[PDB]
């Protein structure tokens, strides 16, 4: 009994109160590990014990490095704690709400070759019928894809029939695509791609291109590289609790916990919403397509002092443009801080080349203001107040004339015809001028035939700046 | 985490908000997003018309994490010993955003219960070990008397 | 009627169970009368059980990380 001998000798927690059986496992470890080397002094002690915990700390941490970073694990972290960016930027006090919906992604095309029409497949349940087709239920205002799109036709199939539902319910399904989208098998090469336009004109993107082309493709875009979650963490900037826990990331940066950039594209639409209750505002790096405060970490490159990019490519400007262009919402990254930004948010619907008529030059840039995609979403709005307004209704005591008036008086709040009005007068009232012709459908009389033409501002997209000197003025 | 406050009543009832605060905005209806994809560890057995929706904001993330039941189930490498090829399957139950830190997931693996277990009895063996100057006066004693050490090291 | 300042503990605290749920309830009074409990600790609050010897310890981060 000579360990209660050195408990009763220990004046702090001798006469059995408390603390003595978690004092006693402390003494009884100790010497196990002590004949790897005899020593006899407290204060080498004091370090010894100290070397028995980076030891320990080697044991924990290599294998908590393996309980973390698995395929299973990571992905299922990155789709969840992911969707805590999403809570946690949007203001829903001001009037934000945010459905979740459990499928996979091989369950969702199985479910589109479940209906034999779109219209009465499950996912045109949750995103039209229970609601925006609802009496008095709130509408969907887009979809966010948590999802990796390869160019295969299993997921050319599924976006076909993605953009037929968002063509149904007025609302733009956001997702991205892979690393494999681009035909690149590992992410960080994509700046060394010389031409991108020519990869898209390949004959295994025939169901890209024809996508592409497609009327109800104006409600699909595809978003951004990746983009960084989680600090891996450390004893002095991020501590645990009771622990001191070096997260070991090695070469490999699919270990960091990337997200996906369709929780951050929709990040903007939520945060131009609360601010303005519209949303145009998307492609500001000054006015509303910035993503601030992204995680960084600090590591040591080869000599110097990096940081770790937050998303995983640094897109150039030439690059942005060229992914502008072929239709990508990518995510350029302010090289040295913890900020991004978008620029450009055009869906995949190519700009249709109509002919040298005057009809057909005008028509041309008619055609081009659908593809853009924040002109989208100021009149899907105007089909989800327009749908509901106009549900109450039903019923009333109304005519041609008054029907034009309760949708004139309305929608003329919205209109600013203005030249340059404030910059909150623009944002408020997001159309400029809006035509509404109503007629009626003859054979079966009170049906109405309604043409409601909106325009919207025009926002700041390139230059020239032509430089050179006059020497006199 | 509780602030001690009185009763309220037809007096006046002061209450130190250590905190500071925010505030809040409304609208229409608002701009509802509907955001789809692979949120847990399988794939469900119910066809996609009947599963149902769950509307998530800042005060009940907590509570929808917990009645997911997020149990991930998989086998990953052993490094806790001299073998490299060797597995080790683990069992993890995640009902906060606190789970994912590795101070619940050691917490969750009892290989790992047992040597946080191991530190806990080194930091607490680390205070009275330099403070008294007698302990390596009986490691010598220890040193000596090897019989009944081993003895005691197996209770 | 005239309010309460502070309130004076004329006591000597040690680390136990006994002297913690107190604490604990006059944290919860002191938050309801706009007043904090000032009181002292005793030598054994610290562990040395004779309390000339306060300025020998090395290092009392260490101490109150103590189970």
């Amino acid at each position: 009994g000579s360990l209660l001998d050195e408990i009763m000798a220990q004046t702090r927690c001798a006469p059995s109160e408390e603390g003595y059986d978690i004092a006693k496992k402390g003494v009884a470890a100790f010497i196990e590990n002590l004949m790897g080397s005899q020593h006899s002094a407290e204060p080498v002690n004091k370090s010894l014990v100290d070397q028995m915990l980076v030891e320990l700390d080697k044991k924990i941490s290599a294998q908590m490095d393996e309980i973390l970073h698995n395929s299973q694990f990571q992905a299922m972290e990155s789709a969840w704690r992911g969707l805590k960016l999403f809570v946690d930027r949007t203001d829903f006090r001001e009037n934000n709400k945010v459905e979740i919906l459990h499928v996979t992604k091989d369950e969702l095309l199985e479910d589109f070759e479940f209906a034999p029409e779109t219209a009465q497949s499950g996912l045109y349940k949750h995103v039209y019928s229970a609601g925006y087709g609802q009496f008095g239920g709130e509408p969907v205002g887009a979809i966010i894809g948590n999802y990796a799109f390869t160019p295969s036709t299993p997921d050319m199939k599924l976006l076909q029939y993605m953009g037929a539902l968002g063509a149904m319910a007025h609302a733009p399904f956001i997702s991205s695509v892979g690393p494999e989208f681009f035909g690149i098998d590992s992410f960080e090469e994509l700046p060394n791609i010389k031409d991108l336009k020519s990869t898209f004109e390949s004959p295994k993107y025939t169901k890209w291109r024809s996508l592409r082309e497609s009327e109800d493709a104006r409600y699909l875009g595809l978003t951004a590289p990746r983009f960084l979650l989680r600090v891996p963490y450390d004893p002095i900037e991020n501590p645990v609790k009771s622990f001191n826990y070096a997260e070991n990331v090695s070469a490999s940066h699919e270990h960091y916990l990337w997200g996906n950039t369709a929780f951050a594209f929709a990040t903007r639409l939520t945060d131009s919403f609360a601010k303005y209750r519209w949303c145009p505002n998307i492609i500001g790096p000054q006015s509303g397509g910035a993503v601030e405060d992204l995680p960084v970490h600090v590591f040591e490159s080869m000599g110097a002092l990096q940081s770790k990019i937050p998303t995983e490519v640094l897109i150039t400007d030439r690059k942005e443009f060229e992914l502008a262009e072929e239709g990508f919402i990518a995510l350029t990254m302010r090289k040295g801080s913890d900020n991004a930004a978008f620029f450009s948010a055009n869906s995949i619907q190519k700009p249709k080349v109509f002919p040298n008529t005057k009809e057909g030059k005008e028509a041309e840039t008619n055609y081009k203001l659908g593809t853009q995609l924040p002109y989208m979403m100021i009149i899907n709005r105007l089909a989800h107040y327009v749908k509901v307004l106009q549900r109450e209704q039903i019923g009333a005591w109304k005519e041609r004339q008054d029907l034009e008036r309760e949708l004139n008086s309305w929608i003329k709040q919205y209109v600013a015809d203005q030249e340059n009005p404030p910059a909150d007068v623009r944002s408020r009232r997001p159309l400029r001028a809006a035509r509404i012709e109503v007629m009626d459908v003859e054979g079966n009389p009170g049906w109405y035939q309604v043409s409601l033409s909106v325009r919207p501002h025009f926002k700041y997209m390139g230059a020239n700046f032509e430089l050179s000197l006059v020497g006199r003025l | 985490s509780k602030e001690g406050s009185v009763a309220p009543k037809e007096r006046i009832n002061i209450k130190y908000i250590p905190a500071t605060g925010d505030a809040q905005a409304e609208v229409e209806l608002p701009l509802k997003t509907l955001v789809v994809g692979d949120f847990k560890g399988h794939a469900e057995q119910t066809p996609l018309e009947e599963r149902a929706t769950v509307t998530v904001d800042k005060n009940n993330f907590e509570a929808v994490m917990r009645e997911s039941e997020l149990k991930i189930t998989a086998t990953v490498k052993n490094k806790l010993t001299d073998d490299e090829n060797a597995e080790l399957p683990v069992e993890l139950n995640f009902k906060s955003l606190a789970d994912f830190a590795p101070d619940a997931v050691a917490s969750q693996v009892p290989e790992l219960k047992k040597l946080i277990e191991l530190r806990e009895a080194l930091v607490a063996l680390k205070g009275p070990l330099g403070n008294i100057p007698a302990f390596r006066e009986r490691l010598q004693s220890l040193l000596n008397s090897e019989e009944s050490r081993e003895k005691l090291l197996a209770e």
